[PDB]
């Protein structure tokens, strides 16, 4: 695997591609 | 956070896998 | 709901989510 | 316009229904 | 047919839309 | 390269065809 730059809506993505079944929380800071 | 670091560096899969449930 | 930046390819997905059914204009000024 | 002041500042998806048909 | 500036996984989208059934190879520079 | 180009400047899609098998 390669280290990625994400970022947005193209980063959850990411994160169902990893997760997927398991589901995932999607945390940002504000 | 992952959010932050993925979008102002680069982060791993690996990282990513850490927030899954 | 949120205040969302938009740009690109991105933004017209968000035109798909919101309109759907009714569809939609894209006008991008050039 | 919409393209535009989405992509230079932030609009809301109130704003996006002013251009569905 | 237009310009587009493409970046990203946003491009190889347009990879396949372009390519398709051919397939293609994806080869950046590193 | 097309990579490059596409993202550092603008590429057509008559250029996208060229790396298609
Ligand atoms: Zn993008």
């Amino acid at each position: 695997f390669v280290n990625q730059h994400l970022c947005g809506s193209h980063l959850v993505e990411a994160l169902y591609l990893v997760c997927g079944e398991r589901g995932f929380f999607y945390t940002p800071k504000a | 956070g992952i959010v932050e670091q993925c979008c102002a560096s680069v982060c791993s899969l690996y990282q990513l896998e850490n927030y899954c449930n």
